[PDB]
């Protein structure tokens, strides 16, 4: 019955769709209705007639999902075997590569505020109950700079998991302890409210440091360490007070001794 | 450390390396595949030799592949006994490509699996090979395998024991994003902590390795009390097993079974403490290497008794 | 400084927006981008810098204000003397002229459902905290039929007051008790809550009387017989229980008296 | 009910209406304009007559302007002395015309804002011109007046009294969408309520007009006791006012000014219960209209001695 969802079924006016080049898995096109907008393009797996409480309830969900931290998701629609989600396009870069592009200020002020943009974003989406899962530096864009959050909540069809089990590089420290004790046939995985909250504690590093940790070691020593919560090190300088004990509280061992989001904007908005 | 057959066989190679002055994408024309993880035995046109080229999909930038290739030559120099001889490296489309020396035998990965449990008279002489490939690598090159695993150790029907596939060009193992990990690691204790590791830490996978190789199954977990009885003759998640590696005690060999020297040999390589652990000389002079290195096995001969040809 | 705002501060990619024909106070055009699209143009009064937080906070405020019972507010730009508004075009007719349009069926389960949309888009704005003040039976578009708000919160700009004092007819009986005793010169009136669950209890009298009360009474008359608390009669036939019960807590003299739209809610899903 | 010299004054407009077959929107060249709430007094051009056009703006499709014209007719049979003859009625771009019988004295609403207060023995004559024009109107056509204001009775200079603007095409009321209210009401207690209404509806707003015309003040509230004290010689919201009309005592004629005829006159129209209060033939007995009857007032005289002409 509603195996199938249209563009009809959103609340922005869809009368034409035009596709235009190519910008990026997922394949991500520059597309086009009256204003620049992203088009992904993405294959869904065959068959699970069971994926109707998982799209026809999930990714329509989204309507009724607007806010300025937030992408705006247009819509999308999706034939049996085909899926396209449109969403407005990022008139900047991402974070991913301007937080490594030398040099970027990103002082006590600056860093301080990018963060509170990133805890707002996913506090709206703590209201309306939907965990982003797969929050990385690269999910989210700069311009203005206004920062916005994308690739929110879209599990299975994205990444980044695949007898030997293929995990990436930046998502593999953005999980919480309870997360990073996956076997090899899994989502379905204990994803929390936070689990959002110690990918951001990551980001936190990664704005501060430059990068997100563990950056020599192999895939095996980072799932141990990680997993017998051994955080790594803040005080490679300069921290020391009042930044990276945040640190902590993002990337406690226990679920329940991480703030909420709306209980972490409290201690950003504590300044130095 | 030189041989008079073998300074035959390497610069029989030399010959056939400088028919090839470019190498071209159209030159290989396909035959067929060796694995995944993607190898092929190719054909090339020019210089009329099969070779085993070996790709895999990297989205880079220009501006990357430059140092990427550049770091790539320095296994010109790495050439040994124990080593496959590589020929160059190119760029194809979205893929970087590397053609090294065939081995018409495969991996020890796959003759393990074929044979089920290798003898340890045959352990012997592939456990010398080992340990000059690294010597070799360390001392006249100043590098390390960084990995050993049993997939990663080629034999030919030649009778030849050489390595593959280890850490040297840094530049190309940033550009390999999202890797897979596996549900069988030969990760040393001290790499899984983050700690500082040396040559030693290979030595670890090396008896790791020799382990599954005598027994032709993955030491870790240890075997029941009925397992291991039935298997006399001739359900984990990844975190369960680093952490086993770590804070419990390291795999053994069956009793009675091997010889002691071959049970010593294996038990000094898995010290959990790479300090009190067995170095590249103290194993080059241990009681198993000694008896084994004047052993005489018909290596090649037990290889085509199983593999063929 | 921000005495002027654009159509680039909106989430909606803006980069071109044509006008068709007029089909509307306030000029109501049937605009176009990429889907048809409702645009009103109405010139601001003179002056008044002080209408910064008079719109600068207030019509910027219906960003992040998304939902299916409540047309999409695609944004609004103002020059100093103008103002455009741009919305999201209903594909249909307003309730207004179909509850008057013989014949419609609206029975026991339809009217009840009609109902149930227009408090379920006003709960929307009662979590958000934004008070219609206008809501007649002209601000509701039908088709699907697909029940949506709109002229919802704008006053001042829009109707409908103006040495005699202007009031239009279906506003009149729409006002609660404590907003029917105005003045001549006054908006600042005395806006609630419960003054839009009244204005929906007459258009909950209006689905099922066809129209709104006072059908033929002068505008002096509503204003005394309203403010005196006189609620029309409902047993004009047939009504009954369970219906009309309602209409009494809608119209109930003391605002404190009437329910929340949440409240309400659960009164309608009761059945007859 | 006929006069003598009213006959002729009546039938020298029925000459001069047949002047005009149809009546055109250009055929009337502005000139000025009387007031708003728009009437203007423009010149026909074919017949040579100048006349009182009246026009207020209406969004209506041709489905029901084609009904509102059609009761519109009915007001050819309604002509007396008392009530101003219309000419015709059409329609423009978006906006309704009527075009009356001019009046160059104005409505009394005017005169009164002029004169300041009009004396008793005026209002004697007018009070009798507005008797006949409800008789006339509900005998014969069994219609009411529906809403009197001092704005609503017209006075020419040539002595004529006579009423306008009246309810009698219900299908164009519902047209008149947003009408205004008023800070002065003179709507009839009864009407506040919603109870229905009679023609002696209309005497509660001819008693409530006739104070203000003497006073020079609307009625209510009724006034200081320093106000009217310093009215002798020659911020309240809506539903405050309406609600003081119900449920407080009616407003009352100053004593010893007045004469007691004319006090006891209004207060038989004021009466706020429509069933004891005074019908169109009791007034029309009454002892303040008896003796106006017969009264001998240069009703004209006055008129133009204030306003000129
Ligand atoms: C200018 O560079 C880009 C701007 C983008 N803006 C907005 N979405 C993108 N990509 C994107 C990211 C995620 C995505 O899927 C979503 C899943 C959940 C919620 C929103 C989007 C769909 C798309 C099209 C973008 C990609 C870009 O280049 C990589
Ligand atoms: C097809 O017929 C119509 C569809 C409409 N759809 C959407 N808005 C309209 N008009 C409208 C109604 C209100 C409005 O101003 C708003 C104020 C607050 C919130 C939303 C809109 C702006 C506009 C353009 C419409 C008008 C229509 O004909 C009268």
């Amino acid at each position: 019955s509603q195996t199938s969802i249209f563009l009809q079924e959103w609340d922005i006016p869809f009368e034409q769709l035009e596709i235009g080049e190519l910008i990026g898995f997922g394949q991500v096109y520059h597309g086009r209705w009256h204003g620049e907008v992203a088009i992904r393009l993405i294959d869904i797996e065959r068959d699970n007639e069971d994926q109707l409480k998982a799209f026809k309830r999930e990714v329509m969900a989204y309507r009724q999902t607007r806010h300025e931290n937030v992408v705006l998701f247009m819509g999308a629609c999706m034939s049996p075997p085909h899926l396209a989600i449109i969403t407005s396009l990022c008139k900047g870069r991402t974070l991913y590569s301007v937080v490594r592009d030398a040099k970027i200020v990103l002082d006590v002020n600056k860093t301080r505020q990018i963060a509170q943009e990133i805890v707002k974003g996913m506090g709206y989406l703590h209201a309306k109950g939907i965990l982003h899962k797969d929050l990385k530096s690269k999910n989210v864009f700069y311009d203005n700079g206004k920062v916005v959050i994308t690739d929110f909540g879209l599990f299975s069809i994205s990444g980044v998991l695949q007898d030997k089990l293929r995990i990436q590089n930046g998502w593999l420290c953005h999980l919480a302890p309870e997360i990073i004790r996956q076997l090899s046939p899994d989502d379905k995985l204990p994803f929390s409210k936070h689990s959002d909250v110690f990918a951001l504690g990551t980001i936190w590093y990664e704005l501060h440091a430059r990068e997100w940790p563990f950056k020599t070691q192999p895939a095996e020593a980072i799932i141990w360490q990680m997993g017998t919560g051994m955080k790594p090190n803040l005080s490679q300088i300069g921290m020391g007070k009042e930044i990276s004990d945040i640190l902590l509280f993002c990337w406690a061992f226990e679920q329940e001794e991480r703030p909420t989001f709306t209980k972490l904007m409290d201690m950003l908005e504590k300044l130095p | 450390e030189l041989d008079e057959q073998q300074r035959k066989r390497l610069e029989a190679f030399l010959t056939q390396k400088q028919k090839v002055g470019e190498l071209k994408d159209d030159d290989f024309e396909k035959i067929s595949e060796l694995g995944a993880g993607v190898v092929f035995k190719v054909s090339h046109k020019p210089s009329g030799l099969v070779m085993a080229r070996k790709l895999i999909h990297l989205e880079i930038k220009p501006a990357i592949r430059n140092q990427i290739i550049r770091e790539l030559q320095v296994l010109h120099e790495c050439n040994s006994p124990y080593i496959v001889g590589f020929y160059g490296a190119f760029y194809s489309d979205g893929e970087i490509s590397i053609c090294m020396e065939h081995m018409d035998g495969g991996s020890l990965d796959q003759v393990l699996k074929k044979a089920g449990r290798i003898p340890e008279q045959i352990l012997g002489k592939v456990s010398i090979a080992v340990i000059k490939g690294l010597t070799y690598l360390r001392e006249k090159h100043k590098i390390m395998h960084r990995d050993v695993k049993p997939s990663n150790i080629l034999v030919n029907s030649r009778g030849e024991i050489k390595l593959c596939d280890f850490g040297v060009s840094g530049q190309l193992i940033d550009s390999m994003a999202n890797s897979f990990v596996g549900t069988r690691s030969y990760m040393s204790p001290e790499r899984l902590q983050g700690t500082h590791y040396s040559v030693q830490s290979d030595i670890w996978s090396m008896g790791l390795s020799l382990v599954e190789m005598a027994v032709g199954r993955y030491p870790i977990p240890p075997p029941d009390a009925k397992e291991l009885e039935l298997m006399f003759g001739c359900p984990m998640a990844i975190f369960e097993l680093l952490d086993y590696i770590v804070n419990e005690p390291p795999p053994k060999l069956p009793s009675a079974v091997f010889s002691l020297e071959f049970q010593d040999f294996v038990n000094k390589c898995l010290i959990k403490n790479p300090a009190e652990r067995a170095d590249l000389k103290q194993l080059m002079v241990h009681a198993f290497i000694k008896r084994s290195d004047a052993e005489e096995v018909d290596f090649a001969g037990w290889l085509c008794s199983t593999i063929g040809l």
